[PDB]
């Protein structure tokens, strides 16, 4: 059966001005089957309340999904995005660089 | 709206 | 321009774990519009965009109802392919199945799809001629008979040429220019300067629906593709998309480098330079 590896990417909603409101994002796809553990994380601390769209996939059956949370960016807080699938030895986790 | 006439694989 | 409505069915089997999952998901181009989760508490059709929600309690009832048949439709079809292939009570098969009209500026249809694809690989599917299907493997091919059995894809061409494209026209008359209307991306470069040797530009694309666009490089007028580094588009989550172009250019040879965006909500594409 195909076993596809997912496509994290973590960032803002708009243009990441500090103190301003906003929202966190971690888009996954590319990935087969449904199933996704994907927390959102604030200094290396799960950041509860997270919603996500409704799985949803692409014309080659990839799936996809978009994790968020209403949030505010801060000159020394690191946030990040911890992923884990079927495909992958452990989870995986991405930075928040506020510039991409 | 979603369509109405089901059938199996 | 061109507009589609489009379902997305995903049925997942869950062994001993209850019974399988079901979702259903709907869009108008690509903004998502209903909803279904057979995973869920009083499970409806829910509403995903503004102008659906003037929908008598009609509309609701009944679509509930098609999803809770549907849902049904696809157990006893997860198991179908389960005896075709010889598979076993260990595993957690897939049924997905994905449906839709595309009608051009006319209101004509120009392709109907009505294609399913078991464990990630493609299963069966509709060919454009919307009287033909095409098998992957001898399993499909058993499909194919039984869906030539009852002679099927004439109920099924009937919905996508039929009603699939005046439920598109009325959702797009309902949802005016906010989902006609295709709205541009709010383009700008950015400079980073990586070393003493050498710094990114980085061509950035916001706010833009359709999600369809093309970001390019350009050196002096001319194509260049060996530095370029593209991101997938993402959602911005207000149903708008992001995009982002970057190449490392040597410092000081920035201003010969030129980002080119084309998306159909600007009247002529973009040309980029970032000036000192
Ligand atoms: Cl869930
Ligand atoms: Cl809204
Ligand atoms: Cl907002």
């Amino acid at each position: 059966m195909i076993q596809r590896t997912p496509k994290i990417q973590v960032y803002s909603r708009h243009p990441a001005e500090n103190g301003k409101s906003n929202f966190l994002n971690c888009y996954v796809s590319g990935f087969h089957p449904s199933d996704i553990e994907v927390d959102l994380l604030k200094n290396g601390e799960r950041i509860e309340k997270v919603e996500h769209s409704d799985l949803s996939f692409s014309k080659d059956w990839s799936f996809y999904l978009l994790y968020y949370t209403e949030f505010t960016p801060t000159e020394k807080d690191e946030y990040a995005c911890r992923v884990n699938h079927v495909t992958l030895s452990q989870p995986k986790i991405v930075k928040w660089d506020r510039d991409m | 709206s979603p369509r109405w006439y089901f059938y199996y694989l | 321009g061109s507009h589609s409505m489009r379902y997305f069915y995903t049925s997942v089997s869950r062994p001993g774990r209850g019974e399988p999952r079901f979702i259903s998901v709907g869009y108008v181009d690509d903004t998502q519009f209903v909803r279904f989760d057979s995973d869920a508490a009083s499970p409806r059709e829910e509403p995903r965009a503004p102008w659906i929600e003037q929908e008598g309690p009609e509309y609701w009832d009944r679509n509930t109802q098609i999803y809770k048949a549907q849902a049904q439709t696809d157990r006893e079809s997860l198991r179908n392919l389960r005896g075709y292939y010889n598979q076993s009570e260990a595993g957690s098969h897939t049924l997905q199945s994905m449906y839709g009209c595309d009608v051009g500026p006319d209101g004509r249809l120009l392709r109907g799809h009505d294609q399913y694809a078991y464990d990630g690989k493609d299963y069966i599917a509709l060919n454009e001629d919307l009287r033909s299907w095409t098998a992957a493997d001898t399993a499909a091919q058993i499909t194919q008979r039984k869906w030539e059995a009852a002679r099927e894809a004439e109920q099924r061409r009937a919905y996508l040429e039929g009603e699939c494209v005046e439920w598109l026209r009325r959702y797009l008359e309902n949802g005016k220019d906010k989902l006609e209307r295709a709205d541009p991306p709010k383009t700008h470069v950015t400079h980073h300067p990586i070393s003493d040797h050498e710094a990114t530009l980085r061509c950035w694309a916001l706010g833009f629906y359709p999600a369809e666009i093309t970001l390019t490089w350009q050196r002096d007028g001319e194509d260049q593709t060996q530095d370029t580094e593209l991101v997938e588009t993402r959602p911005a989550g207000d149903r708008t998309f992001q995009k982002w172009a970057a190449v490392v250019v040597p410092s000081g040879e920035e201003q010969r480098y030129t980002c080119h965006v084309q998306h159909e909500g600007l009247p002529k594409p973009l040309t980029l330079r970032w000036e000192p």
